[PDB]
């Protein structure tokens, strides 16, 4: 049996493809994603949503964002600017980074892969809890931009948990390979793969010729995610709070944590229905918050930041040397791109052109990593 | 007026009752070792290490509790449905008084 895997940044989803078609694997809590979230405490190590759940009890050995750093140099500029929010210890190992925690009252240190390694056998162990067999094989998947030293990282991660990786293969072409843009037929294409997630944004142009990819560019925007969206509803939330009730919120940690989390879920109504309601009781002060907001309303809270996705998008044409008519595929992967006024500035950005959006856009990079591995099997 | 539909409110919330039941109980766990522990029995460098245990325990509690009101805020009761909204009511309360009873502590120990 073959496993394709997406290890991401923030979560990682593993699939296998059985009985002609992709199952998306669930873990043993029932998520299709397993956060890429590693914890030591004093009795043990916890990986994926029970080391999540625990970051606030725990978290200066709790690790996660290993896949910003596997494969860098310590002194590499985003190293160096990660640190600075990361509660865990990023040591200085003769160059390179190791991260540094307490672990059943013994300090440990791990290189990032060794890390990312222990999000891998989670996946694999995620795998075989399914499937009741032993699960070797796997394609592993990375960012197109990755150098041979994050490649060759990412690949020791997987021989470390125990896997043979088949072959580390770019999210954009996994991407491209779930749609089946391979098997089509005809002369070169030219696909854009538009990758929105929580925190990151990037844009990929590749070339397909009789199934063959090529990386044409490059583009997109580290600060650019769904955080950022909720972060405009949130302060919209505060001003009207302030404005109804001459209070301000924004000093109490768990009313403002309340407020977002709220925020967060109505975005998601909102790309399914034209409004969200909200109540939270006693929100601050004794005093209840009940509200509501439009589709509309929140199209105009990030009309900026949205529009701006259509930067990279230009900025990787340019770099690709085409134009926008010349690319004869589009597709969606990301959960921020399940926005309604996304879908619709990147429609007619290309004219009216069609989405390949049809799979669950969290899940279609390990879905083509899947299809892959069972070609490579 | 009474609906069935309430019902089902009701019921989700009489869940959430019993969670914060279940977390009210380690809080209480918790205060009562503490008492052992601060009675001077145990060098104090291990006093410390033993109240920074505690400690790390009482966040658990907190991040517990403010799970809980996560879930009861994707609650909507129409004006209505007053048995729901007093029940909801209570218990964000209930929970805020026991927020404020971990709060103590956490600001007490392992400073
Ligand atoms: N319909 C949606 N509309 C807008 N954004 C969406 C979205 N679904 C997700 N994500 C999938 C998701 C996220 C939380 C969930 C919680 C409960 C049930 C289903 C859930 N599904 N995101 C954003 O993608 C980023 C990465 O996820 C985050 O910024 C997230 O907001």
């Amino acid at each position: 049996p073959a496993v394709g895997i997406d290890l991401g940044t923030t979560y990682s989803c593993v699939g296998v493809f059985q009985h002609g078609k992709v199952e998306i694997i669930a873990n043993d809590q029932g998520n299709r994603t397993t956060p890429s979230y590693v914890a030591f405490t004093d009795t043990e190590r916890l990986i994926g949503d029970a080391a999540k759940n625990q970051v606030a009890m725990n978290p200066t050995n709790t690790v996660f964002d290993a896949k910003r750093l596997i494969g860098r140099r310590f002194d590499d500029a985003v190293v160096q600017s990660d640190m600075k929010h990361w509660p865990f210890m990023v040591v200085n190992d003769a160059g390179r980074p190791k991260v540094q925690v307490e672990y059943k009252g013994e300090t440990k240190s791990f290189y990032p892969e060794e890390v990312s390694s222990m999000v891998l056998t989670k996946m694999k162990e995620i795998a075989e809890a399914y499937l009741g067999k032993t699960v070797t094989n796997a394609v592993v998947t990375v960012p197109a931009y990755f150098n041979d030293s994050q490649r060759q990282a990412t690949k020791d991660a997987g021989t470390i948990a125990g896997l043979n990786v088949l072959r580390i293969i770019n999210e954009p072409t996994a991407a491209a390979i779930a749609y089946g843009l391979d098997k089509k037929v005809g002369a070169e294409r030219n696909v854009l793969i538009f990758d929105l997630g929580g925190g990151t944004f990037d844009v990929s142009i590749l070339t397909i010729e009789d199934g063959i990819f090529e990386v044409k560019s490059t583009a997109g925007d580290t600060h650019l995610g769904g955080e950022d969206f909720d972060n405009r509803m949130v302060n919209h939330f505060i001003a009207e709070f302030k404005r109804k009730h001459k209070k301000d919120i924004s000093e109490n940690k768990r009313a403002v944590r309340r407020l977002r989390t709220a925020c967060e879920r109505a975005k998601r109504t909102l790309s399914s229905s034209t409004q969200a309601s909200i109540e939270i009781d006693s929100l601050y002060e004794g005093i209840d918050f009940y509200t509501s907001i439009t589709r509309a309303r929140f199209e105009e809270l990030n009309a900026d930041l949205f529009r701006g996705t259509l930067d990279p998008v230009e900025k990787a044409l340019r770099d690709a040397k085409l134009d926008k008519s010349q690319i004869h595929d589009i597709v969606l992967v990301g959960g921020s791109t399940r926005i309604p006024k996304i879908q619709k500035l990147l429609q007619d950005f290309f004219n009216g052109k069609e989405l390949n959006k049809s799979i669950n856009p969290d899940e279609a990079v390990a879905y083509g990593a899947a299809v892959q591995a069972a070609i490579l099997s | 007026g009474n609906s069935p539909q309430e019902e089902v409110e009701l019921k989700k919330l009489k869940h959430l009752e019993k969670s914060v039941e279940k977390i009210a109980d380690q809080l209480e766990e918790l205060n009562k070792e503490l008492t052992g522990i601060q009675q001077g029995f145990l060098p104090k460098d291990l006093q410390a290490e033993a109240l920074c245990k505690l400690d790390r325990r009482v966040k658990a509690t907190i991040e517990q509790f403010m799970k809980i009101l996560e879930e009861i805020d994707t609650l909507i009761l129409p004006e209505n449905f007053k048995d729901s909204r007093l029940k909801r009511k209570g218990l964000v309360k209930k929970v805020q008084a026991f927020l404020a009873e971990c709060d103590t502590v956490e600001q007490n120990i392992c400073q």
